[PDB]
């Protein structure tokens, strides 16, 4: 609702440096936009966004008080899904997909840029 | 071939001679050994960067040899992560006069299979007395979670099981672990909490019952509480110390945001335990 | 360098820049993109190619609002080529919708709207009306639209505003009044 809105505009403001500088960096991640009743494959959706950009790694990357703001956006998400109450594995995948994507790529600042732009086509997806 | 039927925890295989493994991946064409169990003793191969992910659906070979002849056991094939259910989570303690602390994380610490789901865990538990054994059930607990109401100087046991909202999976329980709360606080907490907004700027009030106390105020990121590794209240500062049963603060202060709130008692010399805490938006009008 | 607006007029979406502290000023100027989530090549956009104006049409380019774009414009004097700077735009963000061409007529009770429509988002119509000091929004789109409203009264001034509302978190652009008086 006003969460996505003022999510993707956190992700927005994270970045970092030029995206043309990091077209090179590019890949195909193939997310599973058909699966966007459909609450579990969305709050499996999210609890991973949280728990990815969680990491140690992930804290070394981005600005912290951005960071904090975007945790507490999907904070409040989680609980609203939460209270409410194969497609999740194939979102785990994908997921599996990006975290394979970082380490091969060492975390380069430029992969991190490829990783941030994608999660906010994923989400925005996702969201409408 | 007679085909086998294996169940997972963790990053582990159960089974229900000795042992070889190996899997193949429904697309299989060759055949691989997963390192450290060929030849082994027991019925639990673990393999943690053993196997790239667990997100795969598989097939399994299992070579379980008696004397001089080797019989094969084949294994349907599987997703491990369909199959995983969630290892028993890890429990630490700390005691109070009238309540107790939990820090908790999966056993497994770093699981392979877990992964990202971890940060994501709800637990569930149940806790009692140690002599009247009157179990409060508490379902749907964060990583790290507090208990109020209790009596001092008395033992209370407990087990945790974790689980996830996420997958319907649901997990096996930790051992049960006890302890014995510390003699009643001498000077007891701050009460009731309450805040509220004065033209732009903040403040909040608290009962507590003795007079001469100063009060040290403490705030934290309310989602901070569903990430157990590794987290630091920071102190309010026109608060710190204050000399009455309220502090103020300007807007400014807290970014918008979700924090959590406590607030302790000391004479100086005996400090007292944290009040009870509290959460809002950082938006009203 | 350039600073990009992107804005949407009338059903389409126009791209233009302009430049900070440039002595040497392009000629002629190409604007290239592609998006983030597959490694295309930058596709030379055809009707933005070695113009002469800043601004580009790219309605028939950008479809989706879930894509992060990557521009480069190149500007040429010469047989120089002089500079080329990048951008990144999110079109649910980053837009900015102007308001449809408008007419009203008061009739006796009541005022024919006609919202001018040409012949890709998930946008809302809000039609306001106003008068005395207060504001009603309506939310009743090819070609001309026609939208009443309705239960007005004689001899009373009304005065209108139109505008195209994305989410109401992004601020919203409003047409000029028009008023008129009941016949
Ligand atoms: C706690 O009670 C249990 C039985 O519920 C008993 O096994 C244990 O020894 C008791 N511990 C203490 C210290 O009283």
């Amino acid at each position: 609702s006003l969460g996505s809105r003022r999510t993707l505009m956190l992700l927005a403001q994270m970045r970092r440096i030029s995206l043309f500088s990091c077209l090179k960096d590019r890949h195909d991640f193939g997310f599973p936009q058909e699966e966007f009743e459909t609450i579990p494959v969305l709050y499996n959706m999210i609890s991973q966004i949280f728990n990815l950009f969680s990491t140690k790694d992930s804290s070394a990357a981005w600005d912290e008080t951005l960071l904090d703001k975007f945790y507490t956006e999907l904070y409040q998400q989680l609980n609203d899904l939460e209270a409410c109450v194969d497609s999740i594995l194939a979102v785990r995948k994908y997921f599996q997909r990006i975290t394979l994507y970082l380490k091969e790529k060492k975390y380069s600042p430029c992969a991190w840029e490829v990783v941030r732009a994608e999660i906010m086509r994923s989400f925005s997806l996702s969201t409408n | 071939p007679q085909k086998v039927e294996v169940d997972i925890i963790d990053d582990n295989f159960i089974l229900r001679v000795t042992f070889s493994f190996d899997y193949q991946k429904t697309g299989m064409d060759n055949w691989i050994k997963l390192s450290g169990c060929q030849n082994i003793t027991s019925t639990k191969c673990n393999f943690s960067s053993l196997k790239l992910n667990v997100y795969e659906e598989i097939k399994l070979r299992i070579r379980a040899e008696k004397e001089n002849t080797s019989s094969w056991y084949e294994v349907d094939s599987f997703t491990p992560f369909r199959k995983a259910q969630i290892g028993p989570p890890e429990v630490h303690l700390e005691a109070e006069d009238k309540a107790i602390v939990i820090h908790i994380s999966p056993g497994t610490k770093d699981s392979v299979m877990w992964a990202l789901d971890g940060l994501s865990f709800t637990y569930s538990l149940v806790i009692w007395k140690n002599s009247s054994g009157v179990e409060e059930r508490i379902e749907n607990i964060y990583s790290r979670h507090k208990i109020y109401k209790l009596s001092p100087e008395t033992t209370y046991c407990l087990k945790v099981k974790a689980a996830l909202l996420t997958s319907w999976k649901i997990g096996v329980y930790s051992p049960v672990h006890c302890i014995k709360t510390t003699v009643e606080n001498e000077l007891p907490p701050p009460e009731n909490i309450e805040v509220s907004v004065q033209n732009q700027n903040y403040v909040l009030k608290w009962d507590y019952t003795y007079a001469n106390m100063t009060f040290q105020v403490q705030w934290l990121h309310a989602f901070l509480k569903r990430n157990p590794g590794n987290y630091k209240w920071k102190q309010i500062p026109d608060c710190e110390n204050v000399k009455t049963t309220q502090c103020v603060f300007p807007q400014n202060v807290f970014q918008k945001g979700i924090y959590l709130l406590r607030v302790q008692a000391s004479d100086g010399n005996n400090t007292s335990f944290w009040s009870e805490e509290i959460k809002f938006d950082t938006e009203i009008q | 360098s350039c600073t990009f607006k992107i804005s949407l007029r009338n059903f389409r979406s126009i791209l233009s820049w302009e430049l900070k502290n440039h002595s040497i000023v392009p000629t002629h100027y190409t604007l290239l993109y592609t998006i983030m989530s597959k490694p295309e090549d930058l596709k030379v956009v055809k009707n933005c190619a070695n113009t002469t104006r800043s601004f580009c049409d790219l309605t028939d380019e950008w479809r989706s609002t879930h894509e992060a774009y990557v521009t480069v414009l190149e500007g040429f004097s010469g047989n120089t080529t002089l500079f080329s700077c990048s951008h990144n735009f999110w079109l649910a963000i980053d837009m900015s919708f102007e308001p449809p061409e408008f007419e009203i007529v008061g009739f006796t009770n009541h005022i024919n709207v006609m919202v001018k429509f040409p012949s890709q988002f998930d946008l809302s119509l809000v039609i306001e009306e106003q008068s005395e000091g207060i504001v009603k929004k309506h939310k009743p789109m090819s070609g001309n639209f026609t939208y009443i409203i309705d239960k007005l009264i004689p001899n009373t001034n009304y005065c209108v505003s139109v505008y195209l509302e994305h989410s109401d978190e992004q601020a919203v652009i409003k047409s000029p009044l028009k008023c008129t008086l009941l016949p």
